[PDB]
């Protein structure tokens, strides 16, 4: 904030709903809650100079959580290799598949 | 009247989410072990479809930590009838 | 990203141009307007609920909320603009050049 | 093709979106808001969010009511365009159907597209969570702790709804 | 599944009942008879031509009361919370607030329409 | 308007401004600002002429298109991030989206066009909260968000606002349409030292705001609107001619005034960081502000302008307007510059 | 004495804005002088939406039960009798 | 065996609707010291048929100045929403269970005005749109105080599904608890079904028909059964409000005779109020509601969120 | 990055509980008495390891509790058990309130034959606490260490060396 009112007060305006791992109701927990729990205590009080590439990895998992972009690239590809060997006549999927 | 009845009704509802309680250990169980089993089912099926792929190593994680991470429905699904995949993409939204 | 992302951003960025390209009703324009914060909510709540922000679940309806003050902020000037003119042309407001 | 149902709605709702961009007389513009609406409704609940989808569709049907009102009364003219009497109208409706068309044509051949950036053409339920048995619905969990979590939310909207009565009757009163 | 086969076969109905209506009578169609209908005589004017609307202030509080009730449709909802006495606060806050911009818009004569 | 409604609306768009630079969260920082335009609107329609009208709608649509990109970053800010804090944002996409849009709001170029107008069409009132009071909640945003803005982006809008603000003003005689270009010139100086100190971002934004107060409240003292009609003021009140001349040549930025404070601390910022090409065209082009700042010196305190027969009537009636802070907005304005090393209480 | 012509007069010209205004009073009023208000908070503590996650017993946990059935942990028997 | 059961919905609501003609004419008769349709078939039990047949014979038109396209969808939206609005309903068991039954009837109860307003507006021809209008003027009046109304009466029952209203008022019928609701949510679904004292949209003896003066034949029958389904369609959502008829799981068939009873009463509630009353102007329609229903349905809003809280009688959320 | 160790399909067998969840239901109660040891370790197991693989001989256990508990049941009160669940299947929302004639008598069946009493209201909802010999994950989250914090400033706040030393000033 600009002017860190809530801070000098201590009170809680809106830092609830900043992050998806804080507090939830009935504890409900987001679905990347341990990536961004590890990401925020790696960063935690050293400045994002520094966060930018000594907490990379964490915030590199962090978003693959998020986005899921390497599990879509590896899925796709998989895929893919399946259709080249089912036209070819070269795999039979299992029965439970 | 209707203060007597909510309140009687908030005391079934107790009994019903208790006897859940009583039951997620079992299903909890259940769960991981079918998680675990079609995980591993689609091991078995990546090796023989990417044995040939030049640079492909079978059952690589995307992440860096070693962490239990949940599947998406893709990954767990990933190579299954689209009947079942839509019965668990879209079965309980679509119930009535 | 999903491929719901493409026609979501795709339907924002089509409220901004047309938009940014006014032809010569207000009204027209301000259906614009409201269709760009349909499309950011629709962006918001998949992303809120895909990724189970629970808290985040109301941020689409507050997002609504300001929505309709816009709107309605932009009929009250519509009803000015046509009591001055007749029409809710645009090329009316060009008084201001001068 | 029932897998891709998140996708085809969404191809209608920038369908709609052409419609109401392309911007004919405001009637029907707010009828390609309607059908935009009323699909995303349909995206959105199929993302878990039943009273997300429902309210936005409620909301905008409101809306719309009111617009048609004011159209006949203040944007209307004798020939109230549609996309076809229109010759910038029309170019800008096939333009966007076109950009559409081929950007949907694409991503199902590939399972992805490169269109500016990159996106996935898999199917939407890939991404969806595996593993649900709650007693309640997560979505009203949310919206329901407005009211306890959001105290500062709820002050700053409906002081922001009070003054925007105060403030609607200042500017129209001429 | 169930939801889109009962919207589709609603709809459907009533399209057929519109086809059917179409095609199945004898038609006689000439100029007068499908003339814009005027009390017998012919209408002065399109009916395009704009159409004063005196009631166009609570149209748009219309808009904004409308918003109100999605901020207070989830409260069966939050009357389960623990935190009850936050909650019953904010909950009456928010409605005195609708009922104050009621109050004003009121006293202000602006659900009066213009004469 | 009723003064209980006048004083609720005010206090409505400074806590839009207080909302969004005290709020932590994306989401709040929307609302603040939307709740900032929404009361502002009516300040603007206050006197009900088609001119205003014209304004408020302009105004209206350019703020309610800018919000909707802020919003557009926000959320593409939370897919690739997944939280909502106010600080960088993790997207370049996002930033430039959020950048734009808080151009939009500040009215930078060539996103200025609306500054001219709107200001013209609004009361000096009005117009005097527009320029000052409006500039804070985009810039304590910029202050927030500058670590993950583009460079070449933020500077070339600097550096367009600062040529069309200066060439802008030389064309006009409306007083408000000055005020305006002249704002936008000024927006430039904040931005361009923006990624390098936001410090002194802040010392100039002060500074800019002092100036536009004392300039604005001169004009409601006299309700001139224009050059011919403020000529007229050496035959009402001499004093006025002098405070406008020194607060004239301050806004200039020439030395030992106040206004050269931010100009020069600027400067040695920039050359810390081995800019020198950008600052020295920056300097040079602020000229073209000292010239049409001139112009006005010239028909208003420098040289005596015909006048009327009608204006003896107004010798006889001392001024009523409140001219509220005006001796200690003018001292601030001019007599500053020994003080500069103050410039640590904005650190 | 102006309490009451001034509460007969909006009776017979407004009687619906007076019917208005005292059932709003109640709605505020009433829960804060109402003895069951404290057991509308305690019934919805008491609902468990979430698995109650046992605690490692580290050997000094007294008030903690190792058996549902067991003496120890919060009872609803209050909730029984209401 | 699900399109069996959507068949075994609309069929026999379009009958019922059918019937409903017979019913308000001869209802209406006997009231007016008449006797209403008694020739065509015993006591006038054909005349539906009739009617039906001899529109669907009849030539459909298409205004000269009209929007082709608008004017033939208006008819087909009526027509299909208003069937749509029956699926959720509990009688005892819904065809669509939905977990937000109340906000699904809300939602496509507010998309069938504009069915009145694209009829009106694509007929262009000027009774037609001032029709019309008054159709956005009435929904103006009634909505927001529609779902306040129905929002303070779900403060009881705990949850937006329709079934739960039946295990609501298993003990007890809501009617008496709420009452004052019951009392303004009437008279709004007679707002909301255009019905007599608020026939504003079709205003015979003002308008001539108003929003559907250019419809003949085929099409104009579509609104007609697309409006009296509403009228049924309301006054069923009534009875499972405020009238609950206890459920036996294993005799589901009392269940429907009982609600059955119930929903043709509170229908023929509408032809009798038809029988009696002089029509409301519309502009007085706007301030009956805004200014009467309105502030006492937001204080009893506020008092039935308090109610429960302060009586610790908060429903279960399931 | 790493190949993801998964159990082989040898590992993830165990016999399993195959009834339908209204004979689930019925036996909830009664269950949640009579298996809470075994329950409890494997929910203390999945919550502090994290892992569904961690857990695996504790859901083996869970499952052979629940085997051993339904074979009393079948062994000493089948008729009065499959009277009540049969009940509670009818019910589209399976509630117990439609059989609490059934309940009884499964519910005295049991007290005689083996001595189970029903727990009460809010007796399976309580946290309790749970004794196992597996010692406490050290690292459940596979965290890497925490990078150093910055050097902290300390010392005695002295005054500013020949003032603010901007240009000319001298204070
Ligand atoms: C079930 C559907 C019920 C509606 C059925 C509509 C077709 C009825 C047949 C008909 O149109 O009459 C004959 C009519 C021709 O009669 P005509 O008197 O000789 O000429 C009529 C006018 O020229 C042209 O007629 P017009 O003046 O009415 O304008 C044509 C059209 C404008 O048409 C266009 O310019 C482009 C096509 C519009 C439809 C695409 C949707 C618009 C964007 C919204 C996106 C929604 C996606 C779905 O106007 C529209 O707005 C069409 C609205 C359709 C809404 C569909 C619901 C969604 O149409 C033809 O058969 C040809
Ligand atoms: C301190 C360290 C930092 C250094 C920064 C510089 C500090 C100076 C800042 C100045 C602040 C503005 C206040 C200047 C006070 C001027 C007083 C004055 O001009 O006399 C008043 C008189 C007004 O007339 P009146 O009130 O009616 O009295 C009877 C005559 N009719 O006036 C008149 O009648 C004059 C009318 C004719 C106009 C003549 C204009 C030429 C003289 C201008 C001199 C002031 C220039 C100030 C600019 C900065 C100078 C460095
Ligand atoms: C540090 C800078 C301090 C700047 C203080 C500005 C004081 C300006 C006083 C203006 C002179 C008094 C006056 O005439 O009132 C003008 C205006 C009220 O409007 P008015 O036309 O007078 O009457 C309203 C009836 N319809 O008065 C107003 O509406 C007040 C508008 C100015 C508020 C914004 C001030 C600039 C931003 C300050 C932030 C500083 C950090
Ligand atoms: C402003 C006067 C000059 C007028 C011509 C304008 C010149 C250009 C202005 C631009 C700024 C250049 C100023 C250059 C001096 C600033 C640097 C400096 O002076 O050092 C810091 C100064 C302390 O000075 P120091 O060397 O410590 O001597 C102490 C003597 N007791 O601490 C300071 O910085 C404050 C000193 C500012 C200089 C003016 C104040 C001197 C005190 C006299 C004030 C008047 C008191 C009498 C009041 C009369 C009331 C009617
Ligand atoms: C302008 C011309 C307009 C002409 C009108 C055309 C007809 C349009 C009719 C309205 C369209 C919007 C339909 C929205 C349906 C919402 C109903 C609903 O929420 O329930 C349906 C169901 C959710 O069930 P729920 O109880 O909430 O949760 C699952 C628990 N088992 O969820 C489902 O059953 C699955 C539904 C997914 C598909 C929805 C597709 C809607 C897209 C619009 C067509
Ligand atoms: C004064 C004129 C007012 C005109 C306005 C129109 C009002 C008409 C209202 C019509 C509906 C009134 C009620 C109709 C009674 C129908 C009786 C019936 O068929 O059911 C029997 C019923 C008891 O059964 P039940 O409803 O299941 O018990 C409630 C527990 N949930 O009944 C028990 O005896
Ligand atoms: C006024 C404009 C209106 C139109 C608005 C449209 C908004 C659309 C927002 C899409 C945001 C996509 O954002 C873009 O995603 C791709 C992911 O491949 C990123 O891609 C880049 O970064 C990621 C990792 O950091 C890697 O893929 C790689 O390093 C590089 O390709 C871009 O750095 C990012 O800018
Ligand atoms: C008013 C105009 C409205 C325009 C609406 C436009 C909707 C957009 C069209 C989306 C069509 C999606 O098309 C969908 O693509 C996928 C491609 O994998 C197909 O899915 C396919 O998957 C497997 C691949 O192993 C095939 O064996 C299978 O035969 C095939 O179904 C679907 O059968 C098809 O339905
Ligand atoms: C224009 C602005 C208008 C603002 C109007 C604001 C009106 C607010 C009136 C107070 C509403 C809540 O009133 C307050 O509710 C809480 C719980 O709900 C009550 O609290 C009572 O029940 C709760 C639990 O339910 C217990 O924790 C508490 O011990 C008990 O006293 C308070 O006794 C009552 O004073
Ligand atoms: C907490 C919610 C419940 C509390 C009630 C909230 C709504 C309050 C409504 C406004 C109350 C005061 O505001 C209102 O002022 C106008 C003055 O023009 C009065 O209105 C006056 O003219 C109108 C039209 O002829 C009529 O209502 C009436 O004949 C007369 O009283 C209202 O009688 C008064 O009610």
């Amino acid at each position: 904030p600009f002017f860190d009112v809530q801070k000098r007060l201590g009170v809680d305006l809106d830092r609830w709903m900043t992050i998806q791992s804080a507090e939830q109701p009935h504890k409900i927990p987001s679905r990347c809650h341990a990536f961004e729990k590890e990401w925020i205590e790696c960063a935690h009080g050293i400045g994002s100079i520094r966060a930018e590439k000594e907490c990379k990895i964490e915030f590199e998992d962090f978003r693959e959580c998020l986005l899921r972009q390497k599990t879509m690239k590896r899925l796709h590809a998989i895929r893919r290799q399946r259709e080249k060997l089912i036209k070819e006549g070269k795999y039979t999927p299992p029965p439970h598949h | 009247s209707m203060m007597k009845w909510n309140r009687e009704r908030r005391r079934l509802q107790i009994e019903d989410f208790e006897a859940r309680i009583a039951l997620m250990p079992l299903l909890q169980a259940e769960k991981d072990r079918r998680v675990l089993q079609m995980l591993r089912e689609n091991l078995e099926e990546e090796a023989t479809v990417m044995k040939d792929v030049p640079g492909w190593k079978v059952g690589e994680s995307v992440f860096h930590t070693t962490r239990w991470v949940t599947p998406m429905m893709g990954e767990l699904y990933g190579l299954r009838a689209s009947e079942e995949v839509l019965s668990a993409t879209y079965g309980f939204i679509w119930y009535t | 990203m999903s491929m719901v992302y493409m026609n979501i951003m795709m339907a924002f960025t089509v409220s901004l141009v047309g938009l940014l390209m006014y032809r010569s009703h207000l009204m027209s324009s301000l259906l614009c307007l409201e269709g760009m914060m349909l499309s950011l909510f629709v962006m918001a709540a998949l992303t809120i609920l895909n990724s189970h922000f629970t808290l985040a679940s109301m941020m689409p309806i507050i997002l609504l909320v300001f929505a309709a003050c816009e709107a309605a902020l932009g009929l009250s000037l519509l009803v000015m603009v046509s009591n001055t003119y007749g029409t809710d042309y645009v090329q009316n407001l060009n008084l201001l050049q001068c | 093709m029932m897998l891709y149902i998140v996708f085809i709605l969404s191809v209608i709702f920038v369908m709609g979106f052409v419609g109401f961009s392309s911007k004919p007389s405001p009637i029907y513009g707010g009828l390609g808001l309607i059908v935009s609406g009323g699909v995303g409704c349909g995206i959105v609940l199929n993302f878990g969010g039943s009273f997300l989808g429902l309210m936005v569709f409620l909301i905008y049907l409101g809306g719309m009511m009111v617009v048609f009102g004011y159209t006949t009364a203040m944007a209307t003219e004798q020939y109230p365009e549609i996309w076809l009497s229109n010759k910038a109208v029309l170019g800008a409706f096939v333009t966007g159907l076109l950009m559409e068309f081929f950007m949907v044509y694409y991503v199902l051949k590939d399972k992805e597209v490169e269109v500016v950036f990159e996106f996935n053409g898999l199917g939407d339920w890939v991404i969806y969570d595996t593993g649900d048995s709650g007693f309640f619905s997560e979505e009203a969990m949310g919206i329901a702790a407005l009211y306890s979590y959001g105290t500062w939310l709820v002050i700053v909207t409906g002081w922001s709804l009070l003054i925007g009565v105060v403030v609607i009757m200042e500017i129209t009163r001429g | 599944m169930n939801l889109m086969l009962a919207l589709l076969t609603n709809f459907t109905l009533a399209t057929l009942l519109v086809i059917i209506a179409f095609w199945l009578p004898q038609l006689n169609v000439y100029s007068e008879k499908t003339s814009p209908y005027e009390c017998g005589f012919d209408p002065m004017g399109s009916a395009r031509l704009p159409f004063s609307m005196k009631f166009f202030l609570v149209a748009i509080t219309f808009l904004l009361f409308d918003l109100e009730i999605a901020l207070l449709l989830p409260l069966p909802w939050a009357s389960q919370t623990a935190n009850l006495n936050t909650m019953l606060t904010m909950a009456l806050f928010l409605i005195i607030l609708l009922a104050v911009s009621l109050a004003y818009e009121w006293t202000q004569k602006g659900l009066e329409w213009t004469e | 308007m009723n003064p209980i409604i006048f004083i609720i609306i005010l206090l409505t768009i400074m806590l839009g401004t207080i909302i969004v630079m005290i709020s932590s969260h994306w989401l709040l920082v929307w609302i603040g600002f939307e709740m900032n335009m929404l009361a502002i609107i009516p300040i603007m329609m206050k006197n009900h002429n088609p001119r205003a009208t014209e304004a408020s709608t302009k105004y209206f649509l350019t703020q309610s298109t800018a919000s909707m990109l802020l919003m557009m970053a926000v959320i593409i800010n939370l897919m690739f991030s997944g939280q909502w804090t106010v600080m960088k944002l993790f997207n370049p996409m996002a930033s430039m989206l959020m950048t734009m849009a808080l151009a939009m709001k500040l009215g930078m170029a060539p996103f200025h066009f609306w500054v001219p107008e709107v200001t013209q069409g609004i009361p000096l009132s009005s117009g005097l909260i527009l320029l000052t009071w409006q500039k804070l909640a985009p810039m304590s945003v910029l202050y927030q968000i500058f670590p993950s803005i583009n460079l070449n982006l933020i500077l070339t809008l600097s550096v367009l606002s600062i040529l069309i603000g200066g060439w802008g003003g030389l064309n006009q005689t409306q007083l408000r349409k000055i005020m305006a270009y002249s704002s936008i010139a000024h927006m430039g100086w904040m931005t361009a030292v923006l990624p390098y100190n936001p410090t002194m971002t802040l010392l100039n934004l002060i500074i800019y705001i002092i100036m536009t107060s004392t300039m604005f409240t001169m004009f409601m003292a006299n309700s001139t609107t224009t050059t011919l009609s403020l000529s007229h003021t050496w035959n009402k009140t001499p004093i006025m001619t002098v405070l406008i001349l020194a607060t004239l040549l301050s806004m200039g930025g020439l030395p030992p005034l106040s206004g050269f404070m931010p100009k020069w601390m600027i400067i040695q910022e920039m050359t810390k960081n081995n800019s020198i090409i950008l600052p020295t065209f920056m300097a040079i082009t602020a000229l073209l502000n000292l010239y049409f700042y001139m112009r006005l010196t010239y028909s208003t305190t420098l040289t005596m302008f015909p006048s009327t027969n009608n204006m003896k009537m107004k010798w006889q009636f001392p001024l009523m307007k409140k001219m509220t802070f005006l001796p200690t907005m003018v001292v601030l304005s001019t007599m500053m510059l020994p003080l500069t090393p103050m410039l640590s209480v904005l650190e | 004495e102006r309490v009451a012509a001034f509460l007969k007069n909006v009776w017979a010209k407004e009687p619906v804005l007076v019917a208005s205004f005292a059932i709003a009073g109640l709605a505020v009023i009433l829960p804060t002088l109402s003895p069951y208000t404290k057991y509308s908070l305690m019934i919805n503590r008491a609902t468990p939406y979430n698995y109650p996650v046992p605690l490692r017993d580290d050997g000094n946990m007294p008030d903690v039960p190792s058996h549902p059935q067991d003496p120890q942990g919060p009872s609803l028997e209050w909730l029984k009798r209401l | 065996m699900f399109m069996i059961n959507i068949l075994m919905l609309i069929i026999p609501i379009l009958l019922a609707v059918a019937f409903l003609t017979l019913v308000e004419r001869k209802v209406l008769g006997y009231m007016q010291l008449r006797k209403g349709p008694n020739v065509v078939g015993p006591y006038g039990l054909l005349q539906p048929i009739a009617d039906a047949i001899k529109l669907f014979i009849k030539e459909p038109l298409r205004p000269a100045t009209s929007s082709a396209s608008m004017f033939i969808l208006a008819p087909i939206m009526a027509l299909g929403l208003a069937l749509t609005m029956w699926i959720p309903l509990p009688m005892p068991y819904p065809l669509i269970n939905m977990n937000l039954g109340v906000l699904f009837m809300l939602a496509m109860s507010s998309l069938a005005v504009y069915s009145i307003l694209w009829s009106g507006w694509a007929s262009n021809s000027k009774y037609a749109l001032i029709g019309a209008l008054r159709a956005v003027a009435q929904t103006i009046s009634y909505e927001v105080t529609l779902a306040i109304i129905l929002l303070s009466v779900l403060l009881m029952s705990g949850s937006f599904t329709l079934s739960t209203l039946i295990t609501t008022q298993e003990q007890m019928w809501l009617i008496l608890p709420a009452w004052p609701l019951a009392m303004m949510w009437f008279i709004s679904t007679l707002a909301e079904t255009n019905r007599a004292p608020f026939d504003l949209t079709e205003g015979e003896s003002e308008l001539v028909s108003g929003f559907n003066v250019e419809y003949a034949a085929g099409p104009f029958a579509l609104f007609f059964m697309a409006e009296y389904a509403n009228i049924i369609m309301m006054n069923i959502f009534t009875a499972i409000l405020f009238l609950g008829t206890s459920h036996n799981p294993h005799m589901p068939e009392l269940y429907t005779i009982n609600f059955t009873i119930k929903s043709l009463l509170l229908t023929m509630s509408f032809l009798w109020i038809r029988a009696s009353y002089p029509r409301f102007r519309y502009d007085q329609l706007m301030h009956l509601l805004w200014k009467n229903f309105l502030p006492l349905t937001l204080a009893l809003c506020m008092w039935h969120v308090s109610l429960p809280i302060l009586t610790s009688g908060i429903p279960p959320q399931t | 990055p790493g190949i993801v160790e998964l159990p082989s399909l040898e590992d993830l067998k165990v016999q399993e509980v195959k009834v339908s969840s209204s004979v689930l239901k019925a036996a909830a109660h009664h269950y949640g008495a009579q298996c809470d040891k075994p329950n409890k370790e494997f929910m203390l197991c999945r919550w502090e390891e994290k892992d569904p693989r961690r857990c695996l001989e504790e859901g083996k256990l869970v499952n052979q509790c629940a085997l051993e508990f339904f074979r009393q049941i079948k062994r000493h009160c089948a008729e009065p058990f499959t009277e009540y669940w049969t009940c509670i299947d009818y019910s589209g929302l399976q509630l117990f309130r439609r059989c609490r004639k059934q309940q009884a008598q499964f519910d005295e069946c049991v007290l005689d034959k083996l001595g189970w009493v029903r727990p009460d209201l809010g007796d399976l909802s309580k946290v309790t606490k749970v004794k196992t010999d597996r010692p406490l994950p050290e690292n459940p989250y596979h965290s890497r260490a925490r990078p150093e914090p910055n050097p902290e400033v300390e010392g005695d706040l002295k005054p500013a060396r020949h003032g603010s030393r901007l240009f000319f000033w001298t204070m």
